[PDB]
């Protein structure tokens, strides 16, 4: 993907200047499919992100967590969706099967300090469904 | 419990007459007229009639209004919704509703009327399932009728399977004559167009507060509907159970779910509209038109109607963008725009004469109406996310879909 | 478009103009309007509706509505202030009584905001009597000077002999038409 | 093309929800 790597670069510089601590209206492209991400899409985006680096290590923020979602439904028509974390305090794990970044501790879960670690079992074993099983249905 | 179904004409002939239970004479109908006459002439006119001990309750229509008659102490309820079936069930066979049909399409209408309703007791309201066993150009019933499922015939083979959906937003917006919105509610209206083979089970899925909140997702745009009406393919068990909208979409065109919340945001338009009326001498139109929606969508076909004096002749428009046209017959500043990009500004300065003489009677002030229409462009922010097309022999569907955005009850009290 | 119709019908002339007469009972408007139409002393009863004429000099076709000044009348002249384009005003300087009320209707048909193209026309009118003013001393005290953005003039005619009717036409001719 | 909207494409289920 030619432009998920030239949006790759641009979006880690946002996220790092971003700290880890305007217009009205929802315009959507005209013909541009939506959909949720996949289990085979998001373990190709966590990989990617994985060789590419930015992502691993990176300070947790709401900000840059919304920043890379929006260039994820910009650069592909995924919903901002299923970049959701399980709830803490301790490691959080991904609420979408097949992505491979997680949050863990750096040092109330809020005000816990939170980095984004890869993790390769994400994609194989359901850790967030076995947590909350009533949230997978 | 409906005595006798008729329908009557503008110049009171009954077109047709069906009775269902008759215990209510035929000339009672004689009277509905000087009835309703009556009524209307002193205020008191409503579509519930009563002639005695006999109850006319009916709805007017576009060229004859459907009056049954009734004695009994019967659903008033039950009564409007067989009118509302038999309506859209000649809506669906006649392409208009006037008196050149009725005359011409009696020998069809009889055994619709017939097969619809028995002793006053609807049995079939499907336009499409009773296309199969009436037809003015006969086999036996389908099963569809003796089967649970009354909305979607077997065995319908197609090409392809293309479905096209329509996210038809409607923006009513009640402001007051001080500036402030007093009713501001947005009617989501998901309208389909299903045509597949076979009879496949839908799955419709979105990105709704309820169902975000119950996955533990909570986070995101999700669209918080006050009231979500699923159509009769809709199963309420499955809706009522962890959110489920699972059902057996139609052949054709039909209102699957009806979004209904209320919206607290700021209009999309912003209308300045002043009145420098000077005292039977000359009148000003100050009307400023902001748009308040994101730039990136167009509203295409703005209409905003603004009511000018009744009595007011030559009249001279001093606008920025689109066309200004006053109607005779409206009596009232038709604000035409063809394309109105976001945040578009529109200026306009009236100046229309007024007689000399004054009126003998009071008007009324009636609402500046906008009749804005952008698509592509949803205020609500709810987003399909996904549709299970399942079918038993299996088969790849292409399901489609639209966002349109129009302006439903958008009307602006005047001052 | 073409205007080729309008510039030669212009080449002859063909700007015609309007006019109002409106002023006291027994002002002589009446007399004034048989002068300017026919050009003789014309004795009528009093004007209990109103009178419409049209003159035509330099080429324009000058109609006038005289208006009397009747009490039950006097609120009644804005009727002709819809589609009017002139106004002429007729003083009587012979009633000093109602030299007081002639300027207050006249204040009062000058408070209109549908009435403010309509230039100020004032005659001086039974200009035959030693007791008659100046054509100063009437509008001193009318304060027709006082007018913001109203072309007032003040001319004075005589019903019997006729004299400074032209001057008055010409007046008006060049504040109603602005070219050669 | 079409006034009101073009047509969009619909996906199938949530895939991200499993
Ligand atoms: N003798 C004489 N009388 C004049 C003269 N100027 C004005 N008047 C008086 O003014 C009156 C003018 O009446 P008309 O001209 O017929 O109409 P009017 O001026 O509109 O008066 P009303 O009809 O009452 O409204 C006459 O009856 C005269 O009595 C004048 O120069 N000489
Ligand atoms: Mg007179």
């Amino acid at each position: 993907s030619k432009s998920s790597v030239i949006g790759w670069p641009a979006v880690r510089e946002r996220m790092r200047r971003a700290e880890p601590a305007e217009e009205v209206g929802f315009p959507v492209t005209p013909q541009v499919p939506l959909r949720p991400m996949t289990y085979k899409a998001a373990v190709d985006l966590s990989h990617f992100l994985k060789e590419k680096g930015g992502l691993e290590g990176l300070i947790h923020s709401q900000r840059r967590q919304d920043i890379l979602d929006l260039w994820i439904y910009h650069t592909q028509g995924y919903f901002p969706d299923w970049q959701n974390y399980t709830p803490g305090p301790g490691v959080r794990y991904p609420l979408t099967f097949g992505w491979c970044y997680k949050l863990v501790p750096v040092e109330d879960p809020e005000r816990e300090v939170l980095e984004w670690r890869f993790d390769s079992r994400l994609a194989f074993h359901h850790v967030a469904r076995e947590l909350h099983p009533e949230y997978f249905k | 419990s409906a005595s006798a179904v008729y329908v009557l004409d503008l110049k009171g002939k009954v077109l047709i007459c069906r009775n269902y239970r008759g215990d209510v004479d035929m000339s009672e109908v004689e009277h509905f007229m000087p009835i309703l006459m009556e009524k209307e002439e002193e205020g008191m006119l409503s579509p519930i009639l009563a002639h005695g001990g006999v109850r006319f309750m009916w709805i007017k229509h576009n060229n004859l209004y459907l009056v049954a008659t009734s004695k009994k102490n019967a659903c008033v309820s039950l009564v409007f919704s067989f009118l509302y079936k038999v309506v859209q069930v000649f809506s669906e066979y006649f392409k208009e509703l006037e008196e050149e049909s009725i005359r011409d399409n009696f020998v069809i209408i009889y055994e619709l009327l017939d097969e619809l309703m028995d002793f006053g007791y609807p049995q079939t309201t499907d336009s499409k399932i009773l296309q199969e066993y009436i037809t003015q150009e006969a086999p036996r019933p389908p099963a569809t009728v003796t089967n649970a499922v009354s909305w979607r015939s077997e065995g319908i083979k197609y090409r392809k399977n293309e479905v096209f959906l329509d996210v038809i937003e409607a923006v009513n917006l009640l402001v007051s004559a001080n500036g402030n919105v007093l009713r501001s509610e947005i009617v989501g209206s998901i309208k389909m167009r299903v045509f597949l083979s076979g009879m496949p089970e839908l799955r419709l899925g979105l990105n709704d507060k309820v169902l975000f909140d119950n996955t533990g997702r909570g986070k995101s745009k999700s669209v918080e509907l006050e009231d979500v009406k699923f159509h009769q393919c809709v199963r309420l068990s499955r809706f009522e159970n962890d959110r489920t909208i699972s059902f057996i979409p139609p052949d054709g065109e039909f209102e699957l779910m009806s979004y209904r919340l209320n919206t607290h945001v700021k209009p999309l338009i912003w209308i300045e509209s002043v009145i420098e009326k000077h005292s039977h001498s000359r009148i000003e139109y100050m009307v400023k038109a902001k748009s308040q929606f994101k730039r990136r969508s167009t509203a295409n076909n703005v209409e905003i109607h603004i009511p000018v004096p009744n009595d007011a002749d030559s009249p001279k428009f001093k606008t920025t963008v689109g066309s200004v046209k006053w109607v005779p017959e409206n009596s009232e500043i038709v604000w035409s725009v063809k394309s109105f990009p976001g945040g578009k500004e529109y200026l306009m300065r009236a100046h229309f004469g007024l007689p000399s003489v004054e009126a003998e009677d009071k008007e009324g002030k009636p609402p500046i109406s906008v009749k804005f229409e952008i698509p592509y462009f949803t205020t609500s922010g709810i987003q399909v996310r996904y549709l299970k097309i399942i079918e038993k022999s299996g088969y790849q569907a292409l399901p489609w879909v639209r966002y349109i955005t129009q302006n439903g009850d958008y009307q602006l009290r005047t001052q | 478009g073409n205007i080729f119709a309008n510039l030669f019908k212009g080449l002859f002339g063909k700007k015609e103009m309007r006019i109002l007469m409106v002023g006291l009972d027994a002002a002589g408007k009446t007399t004034i309007l048989y002068k300017l139409k026919l050009g003789e002393i014309v004795t009528t009863i009093p004007t209990i509706g109103f009178n419409v004429e049209t003159v035509e000099y330099k080429n324009i076709s000058f109609t006038v509505w005289d208006v009397g000044g009747q009490d039950k009348i006097r609120p009644l002249w804005r009727h002709y202030f819809q589609n009017t384009q002139g106004l002429i005003f007729v003083v009587d300087s012979n009633d000093r009584e109602r030299v007081n009320e002639a300027r207050e209707e006249l204040m009062r048909m000058l408070a209109e905001d549908e009435l403010r193209d309509a230039v100020l026309l004032v005659f001086a009118n039974k200009q035959d009597l030693p007791n008659a003013m100046n054509a100063a001393e009437i509008t001193d005290k009318l304060g027709l000077h006082s007018l913001r953005h109203r072309n007032w003039y003040i001319q004075a005619t005589c019903a019997t002999s006729g004299d400074g009717l032209y001057e008055g036409l010409d007046w008006l001719s060049n504040q109603l038409r602005n070219q050669k | 093309d079409r006034k009101g909207g073009s047509y969009s494409q619909a996906a199938g289920s949530d895939s991200a929800q499993s």
